[PDB]
RNA sequence: GCUGAAAGCAUCUAAGCACGAAACUUGCCCCGAGAUGAGUUCUCCCUGACUCCUUGAGAGUCCUGAAGGAACGUUGAAGA
RNA sequence: AUGUCGGCUCAUCACAUCCUGGGGCUGAAGUAGGUCCCAAGGGUAUGGCUGUUCGCCAUUUAAAGUGGUACGCGAGCUGGG
RNA sequence: AGACCGCCAGCUAAGGUCCCAAAGUCAUGGUUAAGUGGGAAACGAUGUGGGAAGGCCCAGACAGCGUCGAGUCGGCCUGCG
């Protein structure tokens, strides 16, 4: 409702094309496309989309809210686009991008190599850190949550795969 | 994959440099000669249809022999198929050798097991016997309870009885390859492989590998 | 997790949430409190 | 406890 | 005078074609056990088969209200001691979708030989093709 | 878990998306078209005359007897 | 007249899971555990004593699960009680 | 609801009217999303409908960070889950 509320601008270099319910938003970054819930109205209007409940739906606002703040992100991801960095804390942890493969080393006895999909892009500022780059703001979070899967964060030295603003809750082994 | 067809010509060994004993079946794989080619469009499903050794002309019926006459191909003893893989190719009237398993590891082998006719539990299921002595009163190999009692008063399907053994269509699967002789029409695998001496094989290379 | 026929708030940060058909408490801070009802 | 007796048998009778 | 009986030499039975797609189960069911049973007929004998031919198009595309599609479960037992065996309607219709249809319909015919005899004349195909042009059947709107 | 509103936040869930076990469906082995919903493919065989009747998927006579099958015999690591 | 304990033979189901499989929390450093959730595919001792079931004991095992089936099973055996 | 017998007539009772299986896929207005309906308790819970008050509110509240701009907060009774 309140979200729903609130237009969003679509800025210059910004194509959008509205086609029922699917949308499809295009840029410098990249293009990206959704098929919205069959209870939101979309209009494009003056350069600014807009979302309301169409009618014979109870959950109408709800999705319309859930619409606007999709198509919000599709706007920035094909301007800005979205960015996650991940540390590697533990000796001898260490990461490696090799084109669209990251050749990861978390203290297993065998290397494990993370394909990632089509619009995602690894950087390595050092060993011990991931930046990944992309237009989806979806993609780039399952990828990200996929990389910190392999060693998710443990409570004892925080050792494992984080994220960069994630505060991992540590504590003492017990005494005695 | 495709298999060939070939008979069960009996045991052996083969002794290694190194000093090991090798027990292997002997298989004699003549030319397997294609007599048909299924395919998609006529049949529904790609496959090869083979033949093997020979067979008197008076034995073969006009069926048969306008079957085998459409081929080009000799009558042999009988008919086999092979399902194709996407990639396979064949032609009626050609000939497949046991060089087709140069370099195939393992086999299955495929035959009919020996046949013991009507066989007790204790020989065709393993069922222990009864006390020998101890008072048993005529139930020394006999299979015991079949049941429960009025819950639910009826045998199981499914339930291990007297019956026919063996006699059966049997796989032994992953059989090392120990040797193929091409010249001799041989092949020799380790180990045992089901059906008398003379009985019909069908050998694959394997599926689990 | 803690499964229990009564689940509730055990401290401020506690959040309850209704996933799948089922009652969950929540907790950032303190794992020791997620429940789930059952 | 056992509630029937181990059977046992009857006796002879001209039987027809 | 005796009141009329249909005859199985006279009856005239016609051929229809129905298209699945997006009906809901259940309700189209009901109409094609009516028009396999010929309850829809002024002739109707309840011990002679006097429905029609039908054809069913597009039988994967049948549709089920709620959480059916994926809680809707299937049973069957195969007769051996623990043969217990289910399936729900989502796997039903990827597997083989005019089970879906042919037992929705055969739980509501008649049970017994003339019961068996009506279900013979339903003819489901999963997609929009079927081989009965022949047959010249009627499009039927249910 | 990801994205994400309802509820300006938060939220694995409502829309949408991803993982996830010897369980489930397959994959392996065997049976299997009486699967009466009785399926498919390949090959082989038969190309006479006449009469009658309540006229039809009718009956009868003569000629013809195929492909193949069965019987019989010698038998089998097949078998009561 | 619906033969009764235990043994033997042959089982079959439930799951409130003994093992193996997956997981949350831990007063979980590791190893090893505790506890709860999911899971029924398969597996799940041999002996000494006693009519025993049980139990105790010896020695194993990944484990020696708990129950239902006329306290499963004598027109299948035994007949110790 | 009390069968004296016959009828290939008619009207009703309880109970019913989508198909099995006779009769509404009847009408109008609500509720439920649980296949609840079609098995059960203490107790638990921002499920959802209705009703009556109250606190705060363009002298700028509640949420997010002095800032932003309209309804919101937490109990009561009650229907169905
Ligand atoms: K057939
Ligand atoms: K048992
Ligand atoms: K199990
Ligand atoms: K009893
Ligand atoms: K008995
Ligand atoms: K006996
Ligand atoms: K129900
Ligand atoms: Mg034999
Ligand atoms: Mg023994
Ligand atoms: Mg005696
Ligand atoms: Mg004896
Ligand atoms: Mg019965
Ligand atoms: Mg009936
Ligand atoms: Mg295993
Ligand atoms: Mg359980
Ligand atoms: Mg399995
Ligand atoms: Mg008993
Ligand atoms: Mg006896
Ligand atoms: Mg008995
Ligand atoms: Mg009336
Ligand atoms: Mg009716
Ligand atoms: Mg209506
Ligand atoms: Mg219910
Ligand atoms: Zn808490």
């Amino acid at each position: 409702s309140r979200v729903a509320k609130a237009p969003v601008v679509v800025p210059a270099g910004v194509d959008v094309k509205i086609n029922g319910q699917v949308i499809t938003i295009k840029g410098k970054n990249g293009e990206l496309t959704r098929t919205l819930n069959d209870a939101v109205e979309v209009k494009h209007a003056d350069n600014t989309l807009t979302f309301g409940p169409r009618d014979g739906y109870a959950d109408g606002w709800a999705q319309a809210g859930t619409a606007r703040a999709l198509l919000n992100s599709m706007v920035i991801g094909v301007t800005e686009g979205f960015t996650k960095k991940l540390q590697l804390v533990g000796v001898g942890y260490r990461a490696a991008v090799k084109g669209n493969v990251i050749n990861l080393s978390l203290g297993f006895s065998h290397p494990v190599d993370h394909q990632l999909p089509a619009g995602i892009t690894a950087e390595c500022p050092t060993q011990t850190e991931i930046v990944l780059k992309g237009a989806d703001k979806q993609v780039i979070g399952q990828v990200a949550a996929d990389l910190r899967a392999y060693r998710r964060p443990e409570p004892y030295k925080g050792k494992g795969v984080r994220y960069a603003d994630e505060v991992v809750r540590t504590k003492e082994a017990k005494k005695k | 994959m495709i298999g060939l067809v070939g008979k069960k010509v009996g045991m052996t060994r083969i002794f290694t440099e190194d000093g090991v004993s090798i027990p292997v079946t002997v298989i004699e794989v003549e030319a397997n000669r294609v007599t048909q080619v299924k395919d998609l469009a006529n049949d529904g499903y790609r496959a090869i249809q083979v033949t093997t050794g020979a067979k008197k002309a008076n034995r073969v019926t006009k069926p048969e022999a306008g079957h085998f006459a459409k081929a080009g191909v000799e009558a042999g003893r009988g008919l086999w198929e092979f399902r194709l893989a996407e990639g396979e190719e064949f032609t009626v009237g050609q000939s497949i050798s046991v060089e087709l398993f140069a370099d195939v590891k393992k086999v299955d082998v495929t035959g009919t097991s020996k046949g013991k006719g009507f066989a007790g539990t204790v020989k065709r299921w393993n069922f222990r016997t009864q006390d020998a002595t101890h008072g048993n009163s005529l139930s020394h190999r006999v299979p015991g309870s079949i049941g429960q009692n009025q819950t639910p008063g009826k045998v199981f399907k499914g339930k291990k009885m007297a019956g026919q053994m063996g006699n059966e269509r049997v796989t032994v699967q992953s059989l090392d390859v120990v040797r193929v002789d091409a010249e001799r029409n041989l092949l020799l695998v380790k180990g045992a492989v089901p059906g008398a001496t003379g009985s019909d094989l069908i050998v694959k290379p394997a599926v689990k590998a | 997790m803690k499964v229990r026929a009564s689940v509730k708030k055990l401290c401020r940060n506690c959040k309850i949430v209704k996933r799948d058909g089922v009652i969950r408490v929540i907790c950032s801070a303190e794992p020791k409190h997620k429940q789930r009802q059952g | 406890p056992p509630h029937r007796p181990r059977p046992r048998p009857l006796p002879w009778f001209p039987p027809r | 005078m005796k009141t009329f009986t249909a005859k199985p030499e006279t009856v005239k039975r016609d051929w229809y074609v129905v298209d699945a797609t997006g009906k809901t189960l259940g309700r189209l069911a009901t109409e094609l056990a009516r028009r396999l049973r010929g309850k829809h007929k002024a002739e109707y004998t309840p011990h002679v088969d006097t429905g029609d031919y039908i054809i069913v198009l597009n039988a994967d595309k049948v549709a089920v209200t709620g959480n059916k599609r994926t809680d809707k479960v299937y049973y069957h037992h195969t007769g051996h001691i623990g043969g217990i065996k289910q399936a729900t309607f989502e796997e039903m219709i990827a597997r083989r979708p005019e089970r879906v249809i042919e037992i929705a319909v055969k739980g509501m015919l008649p049970k017994g030989p003339l019961g068996r005899a009506m279900f013979r004349k339903l003819k489901v195909y999963a997609g929009n093709e079927h081989n009965h042009a022949a047959q010249q059947p009627q499009v039927l709107d249910i």
